[PDB]
């Protein structure tokens, strides 16, 4: 059972690109000496909810800066990119850090993004599935030969080749029903989104399982993770007020007045927000509903560093 | 002055890819220990000439691994990537490193890079010129957009925000003069071939100058660069020997890099050479220290430029590559002197 961090790096009127970026760095430095085994970075473009578009870079920087934690890209949208860049970057990361990089990717969520990157949608999934083929080819072979309706070029070697046989550890982010299917077929772990309802993770979770079955894969081993937001305050109202102030834009952005109030209260209740007893309990249920072997929390919302930092030690001393 | 260590990540026939990645990181680190104030990286796809095709990422690793060292990308091939994505990367880089990143750009020499990255082959200069603007604009405004035959994307916000005012310092790796001109028009500092000579160099300058001036820049602060390949040893004969072999390899490798030439693939759309190079070791810091020292001052005294960056991979081994940088640090480094 593994634990770790993750940075969304949300910027506001109260915290700016420079602030967040540092704080993040500041924290990775701290955690390094603890028992957190992984750091992940959230990829986000053109809005205040995630001040990073290239998770692989930050990954490199943190990789270069740490001694103990694996470091991983949380949701690299390979759907809107050039699989080669991706692959080169990834093996590269694996090579330079010598086996300390993990590769979490994902399909494209915001519709727009896809549009902005010349990406048509009629192929969105296949396009995705493809990129991965290739990325995956390279990983395993050190080469590639596309020749698809999506991309065509002559065969090539993709340097540096890859430290880790087969390539770095991979994972997919659970955004759609159709993705968990595919992912299950190849029997590869997932990462459950903290913004998803407990039920949602369940379905998916189960879904995965059911499919893992029906095809052959022996996922007894597969380890999935889950991300959750942590925020504890001995004043539950406070921890709740802070967090909502914190997710306010995220929500108006992603869950378009679907019931801002409804959605919000739900995240407010499903995430690990509250007082210790409230926080800790909620974690627990979340884990159980989707069965994750790994928990990636995020202590970002906590404005006061001391408390935030004091929340971390606590979660640390647990183990 | 300013010293730099130049790294290609050229793979010798006796070193496996891994081996090279390791030596690559060790050198990046050792750099400063050797008196070098910047480490510069070349970008190159799919071949032994250069294994490192993503300088931003590499840069982030070393930048992260160090407190004060500086890192630059000797040659980011401008066109082949998306400006937005590059802007975010440089910006992250700049902000995370706290201003320790040098953005050396370049136009693009191998076809391959283009046939695979799916970029416009002929427009090579346009692109670079244009990409540059958008990026530029994002650099201080905080926004980016398009509207040309090149790309089209609507106004978006750009994160994070530049650390170093107006963006990271930009350099141009320029050989051509259409390009020497381009630079000058914006008065960008630059990097000079190690294949050309004193006159040749000095002459590129003038050209840079008559423009720089026509546009009112102060040629006095523009920091250009003397880029060379180095070989410091006591036996002048070994130094030059070793070096001769390197350039066979380099050259050969260099040549092969004009590979994907069997016509069953179209770059149609949907979505060569110079002359003698084997003797260019005669114009670079190769041989005893005394020999190095002279060769350098000469270009110095002739251009005014106080930044010379060198590449030691020629010595091949990790050890030799070091000795020859330590040698230099003690024996060449002290003895150089500013312009006229």
């Amino acid at each position: 059972m593994k634990f770790g961090l993750f940075f969304l790096n949300f910027m506001n009127s109260k915290r700016s690109s420079d602030q967040v970026i540092e704080e993040m760095l500041d924290t990775a430095h701290y955690v390094d000496q603890l028992k957190f085994d992984t750091l992940a970075v959230y990829e986000n473009h053109f809005s205040n909810n995630g001040v990073v578009g290239a998770p692989l870079t930050v990954a490199g920087f943190l990789l270069g800066m740490t001694k103990n934690a694996k470091v991983a890209s949380l949701n690299h949208v390979i759907t809107t990119h050039h699989p080669v860049r991706v692959a080169e970057e990834a093996c590269l990361l694996d090579q330079m850090s010598e086996g300390r990089f993990a590769f979490g990717f994902s399909d494209c969520e915001k519709s727009a993004d896809m549009r902005f990157f010349n990406r048509p949608t009629d192929s969105q999934f296949q396009l995705f599935s493809e990129c991965h083929k290739i990325i995956n080819d390279a990983f395993t072979t050190g080469y590639c030969h596309p020749n698809n309706d999506f991309y065509s070029f002559p065969k090539i070697s993709v340097n540096p080749h890859a430290f880790t046989e087969g390539g770095p550890a991979q994972f997919v982010n659970a955004t759609s029903k159709e993705v968990v299917e595919w992912a299950a077929k190849l029997g590869l772990p997932l990462v459950f989104r903290w913004d998803d309802s407990n039920a949602q993770r369940k379905e998916y979770a189960g879904l995965y399982h059911e499919v893992a079955q029906a095809h052959g894969v022996d996922v007894s081993q597969v380890r999935h993770k889950l991300t959750l937001l942590v925020n504890q305050n001995v004043d539950g109202e406070a921890a709740r007020a802070e967090a909502r102030v914190y997710l306010e834009e995220f929500v108006r952005e992603s869950y378009s007045n679907t019931d801002f109030e409804q959605k919000m209260g739900e995240l407010l209740s499903e995430n690990a927000i509250g007082t210790y007893e409230e926080s800790t309990q909620a974690a627990r249920v979340a884990i159980e509903c989707c069965g994750a072997a790994d928990l990636l929390m995020s202590f970002e919302s906590m404005e006061d560093k001391a408390q935030q930092r004091a929340v971390i030690d606590v979660v640390n001393a647990n183990i | 002055m300013k010293f730099g260590n130049f790294l290609l990540t050229y793979q010798p026939p006796e070193l496996s890819q891994t081996e090279v990645m390791k030596r690559l990181v060790n050198l990046g680190k050792a750099s400063e220990g050797c008196g070098f104030d910047t480490v510069w990286l070349l970008e190159h796809h799919f071949t032994e000439f250069g294994l490192l095709g993503n300088p931003y990422v590499a840069a982030a690793h070393l930048l992260g691994a160090t407190e004060t060292l500086n890192v630059g990308t000797a040659a980011i091939v401008l066109p082949t990537a998306h400006p937005v994505r590059q802007a975010e990367d440089v910006n992250l880089l700049d902000q995370m490193s706290k201003g320790r990143f040098r953005f050396g750009i370049c136009r693009g020499l191998y076809d391959k890079d283009f046939r695979v990255f799916g970029t416009d082959m002929d427009n090579s200069r346009a692109l670079m010129d244009c990409w540059y603007d958008l990026m530029k604009e994002g650099f201080n405004e905080g926004y980016i957009a398009a509207d040309n035959e090149h790309i089209k994307f609507p106004k978006i916000q750009l994160n994070p925000s530049a650390y170093t005012q107006g963006g990271a310092p930009v350099y141009v790796v320029a050989e051509s003069a259409s390009t020497t001109e381009w630079a000058a028009e914006r008065g960008l500092p630059m990097i000079l071939s190690w294949i050309i000579n004193t006159h040749e160099k000095k002459a590129q300058l003038d050209l840079y100058n008559e423009v720089a001036t026509e546009h009112g820049y102060d040629v006095t602060k523009i920091d250009h660069c003397l880029s060379y390949i180095t070989s410091v040893d006591h036996d002048s004969n070994r130094a030059k020997d070793i070096c001769r072999n390197f350039l066979g390899h380099w050259y050969d490798s260099y040549v092969n890099a004009t590979k994907i030439f069997d016509d069953s693939d179209q770059t149609k759309g949907y979505d060569d050479t110079n002359r003698r190079i084997d003797y260019s070791y005669e114009i670079n810091p190769v041989g005893t220290p005394e020999e190095c020292i002279a060769i350098i001052q000469q270009d110095i005294d002739a251009t005014g430029i106080d930044n010379i960056c060198c590449g030691f991979e020629a010595n091949g081994s990790e050890e030799e590559i070091i000795a020859s940088m330590k040698l230099f640090q003690s024996d060449v480094m002290p003895y150089l002197k500013e312009k006229q």
